[PDB]
């Protein structure tokens, strides 16, 4: 039933966790919360134990806490970080204040991988394949990551990859132009844009659009993919945005094969399909998986989709204690994955 | 599966 908890202060923060978690070592903090690496004696895995900071300090924060826990509890896929555990030392709703989330502490992120070796084209195929496999799953539940970048991808020594740190709000180099300047509502293919940016960088050893501010980055993007045509302009809601875009000197799309010389032409072809300015015309994660670049990895019987994910809570208008109570319910109903 | 060095 309820584990035995033990209590310790580490770096001016109290941690009260089940004794199954041992040898906690602080590894960073922030506005989100605060994290320790630990050894999970039940699974034998190294884990990140995140203690949320001020999870219920306002309506806004309480709803965000609920949103995060709902999302993490739903994700069950080999290429997406899942929730190993969630707990509170509280014995009742009335003493409920703290929430702890436990996830696998896997390998290193994609940046650190690149720092210690040169990837082969085979590596890039397999890494991007797994990102897209994860995205097919996420997108099939109408979840959008929103914040894909190398530091949000975990990789182990077998080159196995997981997507983590979903964007929970409702650098900038990997972000689709339409969300960066708020041109329109996000669709799932903002994540596909990010993948294109990540893949380009894995192939070339250079950030694709390293802009210093929003305008500089837009200009680098438009130089590659060309300025918007009338069809895309029609979909941009802000009159000011439209006026600004129309103010730019027109530019043709570049030939990507000139931009990525010496790379696998099938890789370049996939990039052309991911980095299209109009999001409705970008390749989807499902379609990209069937792309010839991934022929050695693609298995249509092993690219699963997700259960539907009910996000109707997003339009509820509730009291702080109501979000807190819904959160508590989710802590209580949590069932760990098979050991 | 290709292999990788994990820092460090």
């Amino acid at each position: 039933e309820r584990p035995t908890f033990y209590r310790q202060e580490l770096n001016k923060t109290i941690w009260e966790v089940p004794e199954r978690y041992q040898n906690l070592s602080p590894v960073g903090s922030g506005a989100y919360g605060s994290v320790c690496a630990a050894f999970d004696t039940k699974t034998g895995l190294r884990v990140a134990v995140k203690k949320l900071s001020r999870p219920f300090q306002s309506i806004i924060h309480a709803k965000r806490t609920y949103r995060e826990l709902r999302l993490l509890k739903h994700m069950k896929h080999e290429n997406v970080i899942g929730l190993l555990d969630v707990f509170t030392p509280a014995r009742s709703l009335e003493e409920f204040n703290d929430v702890y989330l436990v996830t696998h502490l896997m390998g290193a992120d994609l940046n650190n991988i690149v720092k210690c070796q040169k990837l082969t084209d085979d590596h890039v195929q397999f890494l991007i394949y797994q990102i897209l496999r994860g995205l097919k799953y996420i997108h099939s539940a109408d979840i959008i990551h929103r914040d894909l970048k190398p530091s949000n991808l975990a990789v182990n020594e077998d080159s196995e990859l997981k997507i983590l740190d979903f964007g929970l709000a409702r650098t900038r180099w990997y972000r689709a132009p339409e969300i960066m300047l708020n041109w329109m509502h996000y669709n799932q293919t903002v994540d596909i844009w990010s993948v294109g940016c990540i893949m380009a960088e894995l192939l070339t050893g250079r950030t694709l659009f390293p802009g210093t501010d929003h305008i500089d980055q837009l200009k680098l993007i438009l130089r590659l993919v060309g300025t918007p045509g009338a069809e895309l302009l029609k979909k941009i809601s802000s009159e000011s945005a439209r006026n600004y875009i129309q103010s730019l000197t027109q530019m043709p799309k570049m030939n990507f094969a000139n931009v990525f010389i010496g790379a696998n032409p099938l890789a370049v072809d996939l990039l052309e399909k991911m980095l299209v300015l109009d999001s409705d015309k970008r390749i989807t994660a499902a379609q990209a998986l069937a792309h010839a670049y991934f022929a050695q990895y693609h298995d249509p019987d092993d690219e699963p989709v997700a259960d539907p994910y009910d996000q109707s809570f997003e339009s509820r208008d509730l009291l702080i204690d109501e979000w807190k109570s819904l959160t508590y319910d989710e802590v209580i109903s949590f069932v760990p994955p098979p050991l | 599966n290709p292999g990788l060095k994990i820092p460090k």
